[PDB]
RNA sequence: GAAGCACCGGCUAACUCCGUGCCAGCAGCCGCGGUAAUACGGAGGGUGCAAGCGUUAAUCGGAAUUACUGGGCGUAAAGCGCACGCAGGCGGUUUGUUAAGUCAGAUGUGAAAUCCCCGGGCUCAACCUGGGAACUGCAUCUGAUACUGGCAAGCUUGAGU
RNA sequence: CCUGGACGAAGACUGACGCUCAGGUGCGAAAGCGUGGGGAGCAAACAGGAUCCUGGUAGUCCACGCCGUAAACGAUGUCGACUUGGAGGUUGUGCCGGCGUGGCUUCCGGAGCUAACGCGUUAAGUCGACCGCCUGGGGAGUACGGCCGCAAGGUUAAAACUCAAAUGAAUUGACGCUCGUGUUGUGAAAUGUUGGGUUCCCGCAACGAGCGGUACAAACCGUAGGGGAACCUGCGGUUGG
């Protein structure tokens, strides 16, 4: 859906440095220069066309995706893109066990729904010089932590990830789970983990925002009808 | 609904400045008859504790099995660790022919006829990860038609 | 020193298989060509092709069916150390028939199941399944 | 060679009912069934795969009254001969004289059928055969010899076989006191609550 | 006129009480006994077999624990201190026939009994017996010759100048 | 001065002439011996002084002969083929410092393998050829016999008897505190609760909760010597410190 020239000026097709070139990655590469290598942007199209159209038949079903992006650009980046198609984000650093630990994630959102509750509607009023600034800092906490899948209650149906290698913890709790898993997959990441790869850059600014607009908006197009 | 089966229990010890720990820890095997079957290896303090531990273990993380009508497609070599494992097909009739380990996962998967061998170490937990391992990677007539590209004709009866 | 190139051909078809090769090609024989032709009949592979007259090559496409190797175990049975003959009765089912056995008979190379059409015994080439 | 103790015993150790008994009264009209014989019969401890298997051994020998010895040679023919192991080792135990005779309802328990055959009391097609274990081959006609017809055991024994469920490979002529053997009874035709791969499983170890 | 023997700590089916107090003893292994011992001795109860039941000896199995089927050798026992090299074992790739190995068929033989299958006779069984199958072998003959070997030419990738 | 091997470039040439090897033959650290020299330093033994020091013989050196043993180790036999990759050293060579193509070598690491450790294109991965060697610990690499040696001894190599363990690797401890779930490991277990800063914060495969050298359960190897021997010393080697 994104044109080979325009994916270019997103710098997609840029890379690493080839010292630390991942050899699971080596149909995805065009070639090398300057000791950098250059992702084939030839291979990334139909693959990211063929993973937007799986996100359209998944989401037109009702099913629920969840987005991981914890780069520091990424980050806000992601939260951005995450309400405009009105799905669920980790902006932060990703939690070992928010998937395999749901049951225990679960308790958490339990406590964070009441510790709002007091602030915006119970109105407590109370402080003790220990109990008003502690409260405050746990729902600041919680928000930056939990804040993207307060309003999921469920188990993703399935996960969008940048930089997989990265966030290889994520990935390998929805494979345990039998999560399909989109990433874009840099070429020092490992391709094997993922479902449908994404054969992308994931450290320029304007990539990740190309890759997030041309998602997030798949998704209300899907959930359209 | 699934059959279950406590397989063994061991007594485990770790040493503090204090003392000695004592725990306990309990292989267990489930399964529903029809070639799914799953091991689980709880560990705990109490001997209660420990089983249920095991069992939710063992009722997820599952393998399905293709069967022949209650015996193995092809005979099979499992290897793990320190366990030689030798399962083969066996008539109508035979029953469950292995070791204690090896027994319980065969009758929860649903195996009923079938000659079994186990060969090395006979730790219960490698031989059942073994037997585990054995299982999964069987291919039915149907998978090996697949694989090839002829047909469930070719492939047996030709 | 190579003193078995029949082996060393079923190792290149295991290594390449495992290691998810696209093809893999080796210096080509009569035997080699018999061989690969047995398989690409039952399927294991896909074509063979040979190149070259004065040091003739054969190239055999490896057979992936889902992110998975065809191909999970070929064994040489017979070996030059120790030559395994069988006669037509004690022709070995691989996998209960499920797998086959290359065996080579006097009226060519060919597997257990045509064998015993023929009522032929011969050398037991290797095992594929 | 047989067993002479008491016969509740049997029963309670494996927990349901062997049939030793004509069945004149409920069987926990004179024992406690639920609880097993002895001083420590009321406690219920564990038992392991061996004990299961041995324990389904023991009850089908105490249901017909084989002994080990005479039992072990049942094994070898069923496992000698062709087709399912255990359906073969249920047919053959049951095509013993005295358990025909005690399914067809001539004496109340088998036990008594015993003592009925070795008495010289059982005609097999015309011919008298007082072996226990004398073998009936399908479609052979056994019965009571008119010498036995006017003893009191068998005219009882036929009204406790009508209240039992009556086997679908015999027929049973009580006017004329004899009987054929139909065929040999399938594995369905038999108990299901009696397991025999245990059986198979324990003699092979 | 006709039921005994062994066992009941685990392995391994079956437990309490009393006496004894690292004594007396038990024991295949692990190991039990110094004051509540289900391990000693006795009793009660139970379990396993049964005209037998234990113990001892011997063989095989379990023992993949001499691994041909079917194991190992960095540190658990195990790569010779290193090299050259005779006998030996094994040997790239083409054709031609040789048909020794191997393969197919035929023939002779492989005593009977035994084992196995199907029936028969002893009231059943053991036992006896009819007919087969088997006797996995050897030899000769006739074929096939893809592979292996012998023989004759080559070929160049192995090995050398 | 004489001489062996290896590697690279580009050809020519021979046309399987190959690989591995029981016996066999040669080689083979240090120590030790035979014959004759040499002998500065160092230094077993020895002598003396102390509670290590001084002095110093064999030996170390040379010619020739013998000995044929080492933790002679990478505790990994030789030969061949195939199988993701990074960083470095060391020697070639091709092309325009870049760019490939060789040989040997060091570290890290994937799949795979392994009991684990770890190995990992120089395999302990995947196969093939051949040889050597092992099947409990101790007795014992000892006795007897053969062979070899001037001797020391070497090599080949038991049995009786005795014990039910010996051993490898890794783990938990010694020399504020836990659980639930999850996760890593075949497992014992670890993570949590390993780090930075200040009970707290942040990072974080954890998330939350309830509470307040050991041989334990320098060492060794080969050799040589001891008359101040509760073991010690000379020489070379090993890390299994
Ligand atoms: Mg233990
Ligand atoms: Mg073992
Ligand atoms: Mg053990
Ligand atoms: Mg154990
Ligand atoms: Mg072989
Ligand atoms: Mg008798
Ligand atoms: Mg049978
Ligand atoms: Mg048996
Ligand atoms: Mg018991
Ligand atoms: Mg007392
Ligand atoms: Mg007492
Ligand atoms: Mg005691
Ligand atoms: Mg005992
Ligand atoms: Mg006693
Ligand atoms: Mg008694
Ligand atoms: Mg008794
Ligand atoms: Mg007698
Ligand atoms: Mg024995
Ligand atoms: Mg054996
Ligand atoms: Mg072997
Ligand atoms: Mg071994
Ligand atoms: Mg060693
Ligand atoms: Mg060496
Ligand atoms: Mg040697
Ligand atoms: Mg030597
Ligand atoms: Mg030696
Ligand atoms: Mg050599
Ligand atoms: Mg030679
Ligand atoms: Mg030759
Ligand atoms: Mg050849
Ligand atoms: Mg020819
Ligand atoms: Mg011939
Ligand atoms: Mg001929
Ligand atoms: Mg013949
Ligand atoms: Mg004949
Ligand atoms: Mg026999
Ligand atoms: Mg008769
Ligand atoms: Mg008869
Ligand atoms: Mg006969
Ligand atoms: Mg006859
Ligand atoms: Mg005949
Ligand atoms: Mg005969
Ligand atoms: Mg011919
Ligand atoms: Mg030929
Ligand atoms: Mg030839
Ligand atoms: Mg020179
Ligand atoms: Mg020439
Ligand atoms: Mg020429
Ligand atoms: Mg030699
Ligand atoms: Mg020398
Ligand atoms: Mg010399
Ligand atoms: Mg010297
Ligand atoms: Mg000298
Ligand atoms: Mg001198
Ligand atoms: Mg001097
Ligand atoms: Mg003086
Ligand atoms: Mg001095
Ligand atoms: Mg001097
Ligand atoms: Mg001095
Ligand atoms: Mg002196
Ligand atoms: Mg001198
Ligand atoms: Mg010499
Ligand atoms: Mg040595
Ligand atoms: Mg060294
Ligand atoms: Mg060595
Ligand atoms: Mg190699
Ligand atoms: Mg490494
Ligand atoms: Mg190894
Ligand atoms: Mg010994
Ligand atoms: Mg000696
Ligand atoms: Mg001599
Ligand atoms: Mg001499
Ligand atoms: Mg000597
Ligand atoms: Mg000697
Ligand atoms: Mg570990
Ligand atoms: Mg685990
Ligand atoms: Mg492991
Ligand atoms: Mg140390
Ligand atoms: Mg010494
Ligand atoms: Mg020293
Ligand atoms: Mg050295
Ligand atoms: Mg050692």
């Amino acid at each position: 859906t994104v044109s080979m020239r325009d994916m270019l000026k997103a710098g997609v097709h840029f890379g690493h440095q080839t010292r630390y070139w991942n050899p699971k990655m080596k149909p995805f590469i065009f070639g090398a220069r300057n000791k950098v290598h250059i992702i084939n942007l030839e291979k990334t199209v139909p693959m990211f066309n063929e993973a937007l159209a799986e996100l359209n038949k998944i989401a037109s079903r009702k099913g629920k995706i969840l987005f991981v992006g914890t780069k520091r650009a990424a980050s806000e980046a992601v939260k951005d893109a995450a309400l405009s198609c009105d799905q669920f984000f980790v902006n932060h650093r990703w939690l070992g066990g928010m998937l395999t630990n749901w049951k225990t994630v679960r308790q958490s959102i339990k406590r964070l729904k009441d510790l709002e509750t007091q602030s915006q509607d119970g109105t407590f009023d109370k402080l003790t010089k220990k109990e008003a600034l502690m409260r405050t800092r746990e729902l600041e906490k919680l928000e930056n932590s939990l804040g993207g899948i307060k309003d999921m209650g469920g188990l993703p149906d399935a996960l969008f990830v940048i930089d997989a290698d990265h966030e290889h913890i994520a990935i390998k709790e929805a494979n345990n789970l039998g999560i399909p898993v989109f990433a874009i997959v840099d070429t020092n990441s490992d391709p094997d983990g993922v479902d449908f790869v994404i054969p992308g850059n994931d450290d320029a600014i304007r990539a990740v925002t190309l890759y997030l607009g041309a998602v997030a908006a798949t998704v209300r197009e899907g959930r359209s009808q | 609904e699934l059959q279950e089966k406590l397989i063994a229990v061991n007594r485990v010890s770790k040493t503090v400045k204090g003392g000695r720990i004592f725990s306990f820890t309990a292989l267990t095997v489930v399964g529903d008859g029809n070639g799914r079957v799953g091991f689980g290896y709880g560990k705990a303090r109490e001997v209660p504790a420990a089983i249920q531990k095991a069992m939710e273990k063992a009722r997820r993380n599952m393998i399905n099995v293709a069967l022949n009508n209650g015996t193995l497609q092809h005979p099979v070599k499992g290897v793990h660790t320190g366990s030689r494992v030798f399962m083969q097909p066996a008539s109508e009739g035979t029953g469950i022919i292995a070791g204690g380990a090896m027994r319980a996962v065969l009758e929860v998967a649903g195996v009923h006829n079938v000659l079994a061998k186990a060969y090395g170490s006979t730790n219960p937990i490698n031989v059942v990860r073994a037997t585990i391992d054995g299982l999964e990677n069987m291919n039915s007539p149907e998978m090996v038609a697949a694989k090839r590209g002829k047909s469930v004709e070719e492939i047996l009866g030709k | 020193s190579m003193q078995d190139p029949i082996a060393d051909m079923l190792t290149r078809i295991r290594n390449g298989q495992a290691a998810n090769k696209a093809a893999v090609t080796m210096p080509s024989s009569k035997l080699k060509v018999a061989i690969a032709n047995v398989l690409k009949e039952e399927g294991f592979i896909e074509d063979f092709k040979v190149e070259g007259d004065t040091k003739p090559e054969l190239e055999l496409t490896l057979k992936y069916f889902q992110g998975k190797a065809v191909v999970e175990s070929i064994q040489r049975v017979s070996r030059p150390g120790l030559r395994i003959y069988k006669r037509k009765d004690e022709l070995p089912k691989v996998m209960a028939g499920l797998g086959i056995a290359v065996v080579s008979t006097s009226k060519g190379v060919m597997t257990d199941r045509a064998a015993r059409q023929a009522g032929l015994g011969g050398e037991i080439i290797c095992y594929v399944a | 060679a047989r067993y002479l103790g008491p016969k509740l015993k049997l029963s309670r150790r494996e927990g349901t009912d062997l049939f030793l008994k004509s069945g004149v009264r409920a069987i926990d009209t004179k024992c406690k069934i639920e609880q097993a014989p002895g001083q420590h019969g009321a406690r219920k401890p564990r038992l392991s795969d061996y004990g299961v298997q041995l324990r389904e051994k023991q009850k089908v020998r105490r249901i017909y009254g084989v002994l080990e010895r005479q039992f072990r040679n049942y094994y070898k023919e069923a496992a000698r001969l062709k087709g399912n192991t255990g359906e073969n080792l249920l047919a053959l135990l049951e095509g013993r004289l005295d358990n025909v005779v005690y399914r067809m309802g001539f004496g109340a328990t088998r036990a008594e059928a015993r003592q009925l055959v070795s008495h010289k009391a059982i005609m097999v097609n015309g011919r008298v055969v007082n072996i226990a274990s004398y073998q009936v081959s399908p479609n052979d006609v056994v019965s009571i010899r008119e010498k036995a017809k006017k003893q009191s055991r068998v005219k009882a024994a036929l009204e406790l076989a009508e209240q039992r469920e009556k086997p679908t490979w015999l027929e049973v002529d009580a006017g004329k006191m004899e009987g054929t053997f139909k065929r040999k009874p399938e594995r369905s035709d038999l108990s299901a609550d009696i397991n025999e791969h245990l059986i198979v499983e324990l003699y092979s170890k």
